[PDB]
C-alpha cells in the first residue's frame, strides 16, 4: 500500500496533503505522491547543474543531433561511431550515414546509370520509332546533376562507367565504347579466339522445337560477377574448362550458371524442363525472346532451378591431390565429390584491360553490333522496371512519366474544391450565405472527382453527404473543411442501405467525418491549413467562426450536446429507433466518445 | 487438407527457420523442482561414474572417503561416463599448453589476478546470484548473509574491521577453529559450525536458453564464496589469452573467433587433407569434474609464484572434496485410501527404511554410511556451476594435443570448446584415419573424466557445425539467444528499468540476435510491460487507476505533452537510433520548465537520478 | 411498426397456425395508421424499452 519510504520534514516543508482525493499518498508513501509531487510543488532552477553533471550522457545526445543520416542498402561482406555500431551497420544491412565528410559522385553514378535505365526502358513502348523516342528522350531530359543543372545529352559520353544502359544509350550517339560486353548483370570480355554463329533447335514438352544460335570456333573468355572472378574456354555450344579465383558461396553459383547459358552446356539447351512447357513463352507482349534470357529468368525464380542446372553438369567424385582445389554443388571450398572440369582457387582474376574504343550499330530491339554480330548489350539483360523517385531532373516530352495516381486525382480534386472558394460571387461562400446547396450538388469539379467513388454504394454515401450539407447549410451551422470533404460524394442519386461510417473512393481508401486522416486531416488553430497526405493547402479566405460550429457534421439528423455518463452507448445502425429529447452516447473515433441529440 | 509446419526446410536453409523450432525465451513454466529422489540419484551415478571400490576413514568426522582419483578400476563398458583422473596425464596436456602459449604465462596471468585482487573490497561479495545461510539455514541473496555473518561476528568476538577480501577469508580460517559461535539468539560448537559451513543446498531454478538441465543447480553458503571468486579470476584472466576460449564473452567476438579458427585451418592443412566437424556435447560435465586435480593443477600453476597465491588457490578445492550435500525434503508416508499422511525429515528416512519402496530403498542404503544426520559427506564431483573458465581451461588443454604418432600419418585436430559444449575439427586424407583420430580424441579426453554424448553428438562436412545455439555455415551465421527483461522479478526502480531494458535491445541487437523491425517491436512490447507493471499509462487514454486519477486531473496545465515522463502519462520519442540515450536526456529541454524543475528538485522527500525512486 | 404487427396477425389468423404469445405482445402497435420505411428488427416504446418478435428478453419471455 505504502511500500515506498519518504522523509517526513521533506515532506512537511512541501506541505503535501494525504487524501488529496482520496489518494492517501503516505516515514513511508505510496508512488501517486511522486505525481502530485511533479505536479504540483515546490520549484528550483538546478538545470545548468544537472547538465554540467551528466555532461557525457547530454554531449552523446548532441553528438547524435549533429548527424545527417543517409540512405541504407542490403548488402553482405564481398569510437563515437562505436557507440552507434549497432545502428549503424548489420551483417545484411548497413547505412551510410555521415558526419563531416562529403563527396557527391557515386550517388551522382547511381542516379545516372539509374535513369539511363529509366528512359531506355521508356523507350520500348514501339516497335519502329525505337531510336528516335529514346534520342528525344535524352534531348527531353535535363538535371541538377550534383550542383551543376546539366542535360543528359553530354553525362553518358563524358562519364566513364562501363554497363549496359550507358552503352545501349550511347552507342545512339556515335560514342567511344571500351569493347566490354554485359549478358545478363554479368560482365564478359574475350581474351583469345574467334568463330562464328551457328543454329541449332531445342524442343519444349517434346514435340514442338525452337531455334536458336552458338558458336562452334573456340574462344577464350573473362566472367566477372559480384565478389567473384573467373576464366572458362567455350568450344561448340559446350564449356570445357573454367577456372575461379575470389570465393563467395552465392555467387560462384550464379557466376558458373550465367557462364555456362553464354555457352550453352547441358541437356536443357537439347530439351526444356516441364516449367518452361507451362508456357513456352519466348516472347514480350508483343516481341520475342531468345532462349538463353528464358532461361535465365526461369533462374531467378528459384535456388531449385539453379541445382538443377548445375546437376545436369557432370557431377563426380574428387580425385586427391584436387580438393584444395576442387567445388561442391553449394559453392563449398573442398569436398570429396565435385563437378566436372572445374577449378577453384584463392586471389581475384586480375581482369585484363582494351584500350580500343569502337562505335557499334543499333537495331530494331536496340541490340547494339560492333562486328560480326558479338552483341554487346541490349534491353533483355535488364532489371524489371522498378519505380524510384527522382530528384534534380527535369522531364518534358511526353513518356517522361505517367505522373497519375488515385492519390494524386483526389489531391487535385480538393485542391479544386478549395480554390473554387475564390472569395467572389458565384462561389461557396456565395451560395452558404444564400442557402443555395442544390447547386453544390452539380458543380464541375464534383463531376471530375466523381470517377474516384466506389460505385457499388455511391448512392448512400451521396445521400448522407447531401444531408450533411443540407442540414448545415439551411440552418447557418456549418463547418467549411467537413463540408469539403463530403462534398465529391454530392454528385449521384440518393438511395436506401447501410452505412457503416465511413466513405471507401475506388483505391480501397476511404474518409470519415468528424474525424481526421492521413488523405485529409485540419486542426483547429491553424484552420488556415488543410493537410494532404502532409501536405499543407492553404485557404484562399480567412475564417475563425465558419469552422467553430461542427455540431452538425458529425451525424445527419443530430447535433452534438453538453456530456452526459447516463446516456448509453449505441451503435450507428440502431439510431433509426430514437426519438427526440433522447441524449445518447456514441463513439465518434478511436476512443472518443460524445453525447448526440436528434435534430 | 494437412499441415506441415516443416516443409518450408525443403526448399530453404535452416539457418533462418531454425528459431521457430524453440518457443520465445523467459522464466519456465516447469517448475523443474529439488527433490531428494533426484538428488539421491545424482549422488548415486556420481560415486558409480567413479570406478574404483577404495575408501579411507578420515579423523575430523569418523567417515569413509572414497578417493576417485588415479584409482582407475573397472575398465570394462569404458565408453560411459567416468571419474577417475590421471594426474600425469593432466600435467603433461597443462605443459604442452605452456609450451603453446609461453612459459611466463601463467605467471603472469596469476600476477594480473594477485594485483586485482588486492585492491578489491570484500564487499564484492555481496554480488551474486544467490547463496544458503549458515545460519537461518536457508538461500538469500549475498547481502543478507553477508549481514548475517558479519553481526554474528561482532556479536561473538568482536566486530570485523578489516574491509577487504584477505582479512575477510583469515577472518574465515580463524572461525574454523572457533570452538564456540553466536549468532541471533542462540550459539553453536566448532563441528556443527564447520558442517553448515560446508553445508550446500539444492535450489531449483533454471533460468537460461537451450536446456535448462540445473534442476539441481547448487547454492553454496558465503566462507568458500570468496577463495572460488579468486580461482574464477584467475581462471578468466587465463581464458582471455585462449584463442579457443568462447566461455568469457559471445556474439561479435565469439564470430570473430569463428571465422579466424576456419580461415587458419584452411590456410594451413594441406591440399591432400580433407577436414570433418563433429557437433560435440559432453555429458555430466558437474558429475566428472573432480577438485583434487583441480587443486594439483593449480599448484603446478603457481609453483613459480608467491606462496600467497600458492595457498589462497588451494583453499576452494579442498573445501570441495569436503562438501555435504543438504538432501532436499523428505518422503511422506500414507494409508491404502490416503486419508492420513504422515511427513518425515531427511534424517530419519534411514528410521523407517523398511517401509520405503524397492527403487528408493535400494537408492538410500549404500549411502546410509556417508549420511552424518540429515546430509550426505560428497567427498567430490562438482556440481554448482562453478569453475567453469577452470574446466574450459581444462578443456582446451585437451584440444592443444600434439604427438608424432599422428604426424607420421599426417592428421591432427583443433577446435573450440565451451563450458560443456564443443565442437571439433579434424584433418587427414583419407576416409578411415578420420575416424583413428576421432578415437585417439576420445580416449585422451576420457582420461581425464571429460566424456562425451553418442545421442546428442553429431558430425557433417566442414561447412555445417553447432556452438552455444550460434547455429554456423557457409554463410548466414544465425544466433538465438535472444534475452530479455523482466519487471515483476526485479523492479530495482521505475526510472531504470525501462533504460536498462534499452541497453539490453541495444547489446542483443550488437550480438546480431535481433534486426531492426525485431527490436521495434520488442521495445513497443517491453513498453507496455513496464506501463502495466508500474500500473500507469497516459493520457489520452480513459483510464480511471489510483495515479491516473490525480494524473488526468493535472494534465490541462501543460503543454509539452511530448516532455511528459512515462511514469506520468507520458509517450515515447526514442526509437533506434536513441537508445543509449534515456529519454529524460531526450526530453530536458522539451518540459515545461515548471514541470522540470519539479522533478529535478534535490529538496525532495528522495541513469539520470529523477524523482522517480522506489526506495 | 404498426405495419408491420398488423401483417404478422394477418399471417398467422388466415391459416390457422399461430402462437397466442406473440399477437398478444404485437397488438398493441396495430392501433395506427401503416406507414413506410425500414424496419430494423425491435419495437420500442417510449421509454427505451423494446420488445423483439420471436425471440424473448427481459421485457416479454
Amino acid at each position: 500500500k505504502f511500500p515506498i519510504i519518504a522523509n517526513k520534514r521533506m515532506l512537511e516543508e512541501a506541505q503535501i496533503p494525504k487524501e488529496h482525493n482520496n489518494v492517501a499518498l503516505w516515514v513511508l508513501a505510496s508512488a501517486s505522491c511522486i505525481n502530485y509531487w511533479n505536479f504540483c510543488g515546490p520549484c528550483v532552477n538546478n538545470s545548468e547543474v544537472i547538465k554540467e553533471v551528466y555532461k557525457s550522457r547530454f554531449g552523446r545526445l548532441e553528438r547524435r543531433k549533429e548527424i545527417m543520416w543517409k540512405e541504407l542498402r542490403f548488402t553482405l561482406v564481398d569510437p563515437e561511431r562505436m557507440e552507434l555500431i549497432h545502428a549503424l551497420g548489420g551483417e545484411t544491412w548497413i547505412q551510410e550515414a555521415n558526419t563531416a565528410g562529403i563527396s557527391n559522385v557515386d550517388q551522382r553514378k547511381n542516379d545516372i546509370r539509374a535513369v539511363c535505365r529509366k528512359v531506355c526502358l521508356a523507350a520500348n513502348a514501339s516497335i519502329m520509332n525505337a531510336k528516335s523516342k529514346l534520342v528525344e528522350y535524352i534531348k527531353s531530359t535535363s538535371m541538377r546533376i550534383g550542383e551543376t543543372e546539366r542535360k543528359l545529352e553530354e553525362l553518358i559520353l563524358e562519364t566513364d562507367d562501363v554497363s549496359p544502359e550507358v552503352t545501349l544509350c550511347k552507342s545512339a550517339l556515335g560514342g567511344q565504347l571500351g569493347k566490354t560486353l554485359s549478358f545478363g548483370p554479368m560482365l564478359l570480355k574475350k581474351i583469345s579466339g574467334s568463330g562464328v554463329k551457328v543454329k541449332d533447335t531445342v524442343y519444349i514438352q517434346g514435340v514442338r522445337a525452337v531455334q536458336f544460335e552458338y558458336w562452334s570456333e573456340q574462344e577464350e573468355f573473362y566472367g566477372e560477377y559480384k565478389s567473384a572472378t573467373a576464366l572458362f574456354s567455350r568450344k561448340e555450344r559446350s564449356l570445357e574448362w573454367i577456372t575461379i579465383g575470389g570465393g563467395i558461396n552465392e555467387d560462384r553459383k550464379r557466376l558458373l550458371a550465367m557462364c555456362m547459358i553464354f555457352c550453352r552446356d547441358g541437356d536443357y539447351f537439347k530439351d526444356a524442363p516441364a516449367t518452361i512447357t507451362m508456357a513456352d513463352l519466348s516472347t514480350k507482349l508483343g516481341r520475342e525472346i531468345p532462349y538463353q534470357y528464358v532461361m535465365m529468368n526461369w533462374i531467378q525464380k528459384s535456388e531449385d532451378n539453379l541445382e538443377a542446372l548445375l546437376y545436369s553438369r557432370g557431377i563426380v567424385e574428387t580425385n586427391p591431390g584436387k580438393m584444395g582445389s576442387s567445388m561442391g554443388i553449394d559453392g563449398s571450398k573442398r569436398a570429396i565429390k565435385s563437378l566436372r572440369a572445374v577449378t577453384i582457387q584463392s586471389g581475384k582474376i586480375d581482369m585484363p584491360e582494351s584500350k580500343e574504343k569502337i562505335h557499334l550499330e543499333l537495331s530494331d530491339n536496340l541490340e547494339a553490333f560492333d562486328s560480326s554480330g558479338r552483341i554487346v548489350a541490349t534491353i533483355l539483360d535488364l532489371p524489371s522496371d522498378k519505380k524510384v523517385t527522382f530528384q534534380d531532373v527535369s522531364f518534358q516530352h511526353p513518356d517522361l512519366a505517367v505522373l497519375r495516381d488515385e492519390k494524386t486525382a483526389i489531391t487535385k480534386g480538393y485542391e479544386a474544391l478549395i480554390k473554387r472558394l475564390g472569395t467572389g460571387d458565384n462561389d461557396i461562400p456565395s451560395l452558404i450565405a444564400k442557402k443555395d446547396y442544390l447547386s453544390l450538388y452539380n458543380l464541375p469539379e464534383v463531376k471530375l472527382m466523381a470517377p474516384l467513388i466506389r460505385p457499388n454504394r455511391k448512392g448512400v454515401y451521396s445521400r448522407v453527404a447531401r444531408k450533411l450539407v443540407s442540414t448545415q447549410v439551411t440552418t447557418g451551422h456549418y463547418s467549411l473543411h467537413e463540408l469539403i470533404k463530403v462534398l465529391p460524394f454530392t454528385y449521384f442519386a440518393p438511395k436506401q442501405g447501410m452505412f457503416e461510417g465511413r466513405l471507401f473512393f475506388s483505391n480501397d481508401s476511404f474518409v470519415e467525418p468528424g474525424v481526421n486522416n492521413n488523405v485529409f486531416s485540419w486542426s483547429k488553430a491553424d484552420s488556415s491549413k488543410i493537410y494532404c497526405h502532409g501536405i499543407a493547402i492553404r485557404v484562399p479566405l480567412v475564417v475563425g467562426d465558419e469552422h467553430m460550429d461542427t455540431s452538425l457534421a458529425l451525424l445527419e439528423g443530430f447535433s452534438v450536446c453538453e456530456n452526459d455518463p447516463r446516456a448509453p452507448m449505441v451503435t450507428r445502425q440502431d439510431l433509426i429507433d430514437v426519438g427526440f429529447g433522447q441524449k445518447v452516447r456514441l463513439f465518434v473515433g478511436q476512443g472518443s466518445v460524445r453525447t448526440f441529440k436528434r435534430t | 487438407m494437412e499441415i506441415n509446419p516443416y516443409l518450408m526446410f525443403l526448399n530453404n536453409d535452416v539457418t533462418s527457420l531454425i528459431s521457430t523450432t524453440y518457443p520465445y525465451t523467459g522464466p519456465p513454466p516447469m517448475s523443474h523442482g529439488s527433490s531428494t529422489k533426484y538428488t539421491l540419484e545424482t549422488i548415486k551415478r556420481t560415486y558409480d561414474y567413479s570406478r574404483t571400490s577404495v575408501e579411507k576413514t578420515s579423523k575430523v568426522f569418523n567417515i569413509p572417503r572414497r578417493k576417485f582419483c588415479n584409482c582407475l578400476e573397472d575398465k570394462d563398458e569404458l565408453v560411459k561416463p567416468t571419474g577417475n583422473v590421471d594426474i600425469s596425464s593432466l600435467l603433461g596436456l597443462a605443459e604442452m599448453m605452456e609450451k603453446r602459449m609461453g612459459e611466463g604465462f601463467f605467471k603472469h596471468c596469476v600476477m594480473e589476478a594477485e594485483t586485482e585482487i588486492l585492491k578489491m573490497h570484500f564487499s564484492r561479495l555481496t554480488e551474486g546470484r544467490q547463496t544458503y545461510d549458515w545460519t537461518s539455514e536457508r538461500n538469500m541473496p549475498a547481502a543478507t548473509a553477508l549481514q548475517l555473518t558479519v553481526d554474528a561476528i561482532k556479536e561473538t568476538e568482536g566486530p570485523f574491521k578489516g574491509t577487504t577480501m584477505l582479512e575477510y577469508c583469515n577472518k574465515m580460517i580463524e572461525m574454523l577453529d572457533w570452538k564456540e559461535i553466536k549468532f541471533k539468539i542462540d550459539s553453536i560448537k566448532h563441528d556443527e559450525f564447520l558442517i553448515r559451513a560446508l553445508t550446500i543446498n539444492t535450489m531449483a531454478k533454471d533460468g537460461e536458453r537451450g536446456k535448462l538441465q540445473r534442476r539441481a543447480i547448487a547454492t553454496p553458503g558465503m566462507i568458500v564464496r570468496p577463495f572460488s571468486k579468486i580461482v574464477e579470476t584467475v581462471a578468466q584472466k587465463i581464458c582471455e589469452k585462449l584463442k579457443e576460449s568462447g566461455l568469457p564473452v559471445g556474439g561479435n567476438e565469439k564470430k570473430a573467433k569463428l571465422k579466424t579458427t576456419v580461415t587458419s585451418l584452411n590456410a594451413r592443412m594441406n591440399s591432400d587433407q580433407f577436414a570433418v566437424n563433429i557437433t560435440g556435447d559432453n555429458s555430466k560435465w558437474n558429475e566428472c569434474q573432480q577438485p583434487e586435480a583441480y587443486l594439483a593443477l593449480l599448484a603446478y600453476i603457481t609453483k613459480d609464484s608467491s606462496d600467497l597465491m600458492k595457498d589462497l588457490c588451494s583453499v576452494a578445492p579442498v573445501l570441495f572434496c569436503n562438501k555435504f550435500v543438504k538432501l532436499g525434503q523428505g518422503i511422506r508416508l500414507s494409508n491404502k485410501r490416503k486419508t492420513k499422511e504422515v511427513i518425515i525429515k531427511a534424517e530419519k528416512m534411514g528410521k523407517y527404511k523398511n517401509l520405503m519402496r524397492e527403487e528408493y530403498k535400494n537408492l538410500f542404503e549404500p549411502l546410509e554410511k556417508y549420511i552424518q544426520k540429515d546430509v550426505c559427506f560428497l567427498p567430490g564431483g562438482m556440481l554448482m556451476g562453478m569453475f567453469n573458465m577452470l574446466s574450459t581451461v581444462l578443456g582446451v588443454s585437451t584440444l592443444c594435443y600434439m604427438d608424432e604418432e599422428l604426424k607420421a600419418k599426417g592428421c591432427f585436430w583443433t577446435g573450440l570448446q565451451s563450458s560443456d559444449d564443443f565442437v571439433l575439427f579434424a584433418v587427414a586424407s583419407n576416409w578411415s584415419n578420420i575416424h583413428w583420430t576421432i578415437r585417439r580424441f576420445n580416449a585422451v579426453c576420457k582420461l581425464i573424466g571429460i566424456n562425451m554424448s553418442l545421442e546428442k553428438s553429431y558430425g557433417s562436412l566442414p561447412e555445417l557445425f553447432e556452438f552455444t545455439s550460434m547455429f554456423f555455415d557457409g554463410e548466414f551465421v544465425s544466433n538465438l539467444a535472444m534475452e530479455l527483461p523482466a519487471f515483476t522479478t526485479a523492479g530495482v526502480n521505475e526510472g531504470v528499468d525501462f533504460t536498462a531494458a534499452m541497453s539490453i535491445i541495444k547489446t542483443n541487437m550488437i550480438n546480431n540476435s535481433l534486426s531492426p523491425s525485431t527490436a521495434l517491436m520488442a521495445l513497443r512490447i517491453c513498453l507496455q510491460e513496464f506501463r502495466a507493471t508500474y500500473r500507469v499509462h497516459p493520457w489520452d487514454s480513459r483510464v480511471k487507476g489510483g495515479r491516473m486519477k490525480i494524473i488526468n486531473e493535472f494534465i490541462k496545465t501543460i503543454e509539452n505533452k511530448d516532455g511528459l515522463l512515462i511514469a506520468d502519462g507520458g509517450k515515447l520519442m526514442n526509437n533506434i537510433s536513441t537508445l543509449h540515450i534515456p529519454e529524460e536526456v531526450l526530453k530536458f529541454e522539451k518540459m515545461d520548465e515548471q514541470y522540470r524543475n519539479r522533478v529535478f528538485n534535490p529538496k525532495n522527500p528522495f541513469a539520470v537520478v529523477s524523482t522517480h525512486s522506489f526506495r
